[PDB]
């Protein structure tokens, strides 16, 4: 996160830190004792499915506490649809191996409807993305959970005011653009998979995820994250579902 | 379907309204409006005119600056409207002289202070109310030779030498305005 | 207007454009000046356009020059005050007022609803939490 604070411990209770082999991959939103959504993208260059750590009720990583949970990702859901090393379709459903306790520091954020999340959510200016990713371009992670207030684009809006490049992504209707042009703030690389979460009359939503940009806070360019909203019937549906066996699992979508 | 062009804000006295085209065939509209750091507020609701009144909206706080969009059904296509600050940029309606009563050598001439859409409590705010200092009005009159005068306020007091008629017509004005500085000269009325 | 002989008086605003509708030359007989007589003119022939009565709604209508505003009552809007402000309840308008789910029906006026977690209170349109940790809430601030 470039150009945010810290997220005081607690008020930010539905983070959840993905690692790999004890290192750290990305960042998710728990949505249920047992779901957490995060980036497809984070699982790239995954070679040890087995060794995956979801952590609930983090807030610095470096002092342990008791509101910390750890527990197994018992399977990764990718849609058939996404492609290693590329941007769309970036969504993951995580099933944990064991339920994580709901506390004052651990909770979930809540998956809206989808018609509720078009016709009203999506135009709530102001929303909060989060991470332990970088504080800047290139440069070093946070080790306390920072917290970012970034507004929302339409595509229209975002390609129009955004300084075209060669072979950049297309921003598809699985994305939408957030935050500023003018190199300030931005969430970044480390911080893939975490919420963008919209408040709405006293309750907080999942309405993206940190998926991709050019760089990190780069003048002439807004992040961009997956369209929740695309993804509520598919993520119900799966969660519905009875595990398989291997970790990763690829369901088709839609 | 086709987006919407040419929006325009037709303000006068804070009623404000928002013009597009083109005229609708087989194709609804559904405007928004905002504030810079605010939501988006949905109006006129898959209308078929090609206009939205936005009176209610801006005159909570006509200071601020609006960004309205026009979306056309047959995300949905739009088109965003220019920027609105309705306190800069409202149009001042034609003025009307309220009257004129003569003492001795002086003439003294009362402007109306006209209502505005601006709703404050359980009323409409008059154009001083809104503008305060920022509105002073002017004085084109003559005798029967062009004549002058400024005020701060809605009233005038003027020479004038005695057994002879002088005519009046007075203007609206926003000095510290670069556009829509002046409304349009009111009615002329004679003594 | 013109009767017989009365041309052989003096002009008069009152008696020729007040009392009676004066055409352009009467008017420039009585201002004299061509600037003078147009300033006059462009208000004195626009006529009202209030005189249709456009205004719905118990609004009142303020002549303009060339044109009209409509002061319309509290729950009215629009050019005319032809909008019913109590007329727009539906979903896709401030969400139908309803705190989370909204539905609109034919048929029937729009139905609130709520997120697992939570139950519609007798209001029609607020929701409670159901359970200890609804989800979207931050209990240290709650
Ligand atoms: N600003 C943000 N909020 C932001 C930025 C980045 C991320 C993490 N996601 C990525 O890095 C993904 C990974 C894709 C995969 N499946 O492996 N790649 C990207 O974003 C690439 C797309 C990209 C490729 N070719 C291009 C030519 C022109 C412009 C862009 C690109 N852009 S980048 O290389 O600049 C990212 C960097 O290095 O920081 C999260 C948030
Ligand atoms: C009432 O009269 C005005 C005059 O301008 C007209 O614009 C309206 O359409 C009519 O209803
Ligand atoms: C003119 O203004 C409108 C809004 C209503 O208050 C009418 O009663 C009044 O005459
Ligand atoms: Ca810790
Ligand atoms: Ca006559
Ligand atoms: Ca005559
Ligand atoms: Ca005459
Ligand atoms: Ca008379
Ligand atoms: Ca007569
Ligand atoms: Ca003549
Ligand atoms: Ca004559
Ligand atoms: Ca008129």
């Amino acid at each position: 996160i470039v150009g945010g604070k810290v997220c005081p411990k607690g008020e930010c209770p539905w983070q959840v830190l993905l690692l790999v082999n004890g290192a750290q991959l990305c960042g998710g939103t728990l949505i249920n004792t047992i779901w957490v959504v995060s980036a497809a993208h984070c699982f790239d260059k995954i070679k040890n499915w087995r060794n995956l750590i979801a952590v609930l009720g983090e807030h610095d990583l470096s002092e342990h506490d008791g509101d910390e949970q750890s527990r197994r990702v018992a399977q990764v859901i990718i849609p058939s649809t996404y492609v290693p090393g590329t941007t769309n379709h970036d969504i993951a459903l995580l099933r944990l191996h064991q339920p994580v306790v709901l506390t004052d520091h651990v909770v979930p954020l809540c998956l809206p409807e989808r018609t509720f999340s078009e016709r009203t959510l999506a135009f709530v200016r102001f929303s909060l993305v989060s991470g332990w990713g970088q504080l800047l371009d290139r440069g070093a992670t946070a080790l306390e959970l920072m917290v970012l207030n970034v507004p929302r684009l339409m595509t229209q809006d975002c390609l129009q005011q955004s300084r075209k490049v060669g072979d950049s992504p297309n921003i598809t209707e699985y994305m939408f653009c957030a935050g500023y042009s003018d190199g300030s703030k931005d969430s970044c690389k480390g911080d893939s998979g975490g919420p963008h979460a919209t408040h709405y009359r006293g309750t907080w939503y999942l309405t993206g995820i940190v998926s991709w940009g050019q760089g990190c806070a780069t003048v002439g360019h807004f992040g961009v994250y997956t369209r929740v909203s695309q993804y509520i019937e598919w993520l119900q549906k799966l969660m519905r579902s009875e595990p398989r066996p291997g970790v990763l699992l690829r369901a088709p979508f839609p | 379907t086709v987006a919407a062009y040419n929006l325009t804000w037709k303000s006068t006295n804070f009623k404000t309204i928002l013009e597009w085209e083109p005229k609708p065939v087989n194709q609804v509209y559904t405007v928004q409006i905002s504030t810079k750091s605010g939501d988006w507020k949905s109006k006129c609701f898959y209308t078929t005119d090609t206009e939205c009144d936005l009176t209610d909206e801006i005159v909570k706080d006509v200071k601020q600056t609006y960004l309205a969009r026009v979306f056309s059904y047959p995300e949905p296509l739009y088109e965003n409207s220019p920027e609105f600050t309705p306190y800069l940029e409202t149009n001042l309606g034609q003025p009307t002289i309220q009257s004129f009563e003569q003492v001795g050598t002086k003439v003294n001439v009362t402007v109306e202070d006209e209502r505005t859409l601006v709703r404050r409590n359980n009323t409409f705010l008059s154009l001083r109310d809104v503008f305060g200092k920022d509105l002073i009005y002017t004085l084109y009159y003559w005798k029967s030779g062009k004549k002058t005068a400024k005020t701060n306020t809605n009233e005038f007091l003027i020479d004038v030498d005695k057994g002879e008629n002088y005519c009046f017509s007075v203007q609206a004005v926003i000095p510290s305005r670069t556009v829509n500085r002046k409304s349009t000269d009111s009615p002329v009325e004679c003594m | 207007a013109n009767a017989f002989l009365e041309e052989l008086r003096p002009g008069s605003l009152e008696r020729e454009c007040k009392e009676e509708q004066c055409s352009f030359e009467e008017a420039r007989e009585i201002f004299k000046d061509a600037e003078r007589t147009k300033l006059f003119w462009i208000s004195y022939s626009d006529g009202d356009q209030c005189a249709s009565s456009p205004c719905q709604n118990g609004g009142s209508c303020k002549d303009q020059l060339q044109s009209y505003i409509c002061f319309c009552l509290p729950a009215f809007e629009g050019r005319n005050c032809e909008t019913h402000k109590d007329d727009q309840l539906i979903c896709v308008n401030e969400n139908g007022g309803c705190e989370q789910y909204c539905s609109d029906h034919t048929g029937t006026k729009r139905s609130c609803r709520c997120h697992e977690g939570y139950s519609l209170l007798a209001d029609g349109v607020s929701c409670t939490p159901t359970v200890e940790y609804p989800c979207g809430k931050i209990p240290i601030l709650e």
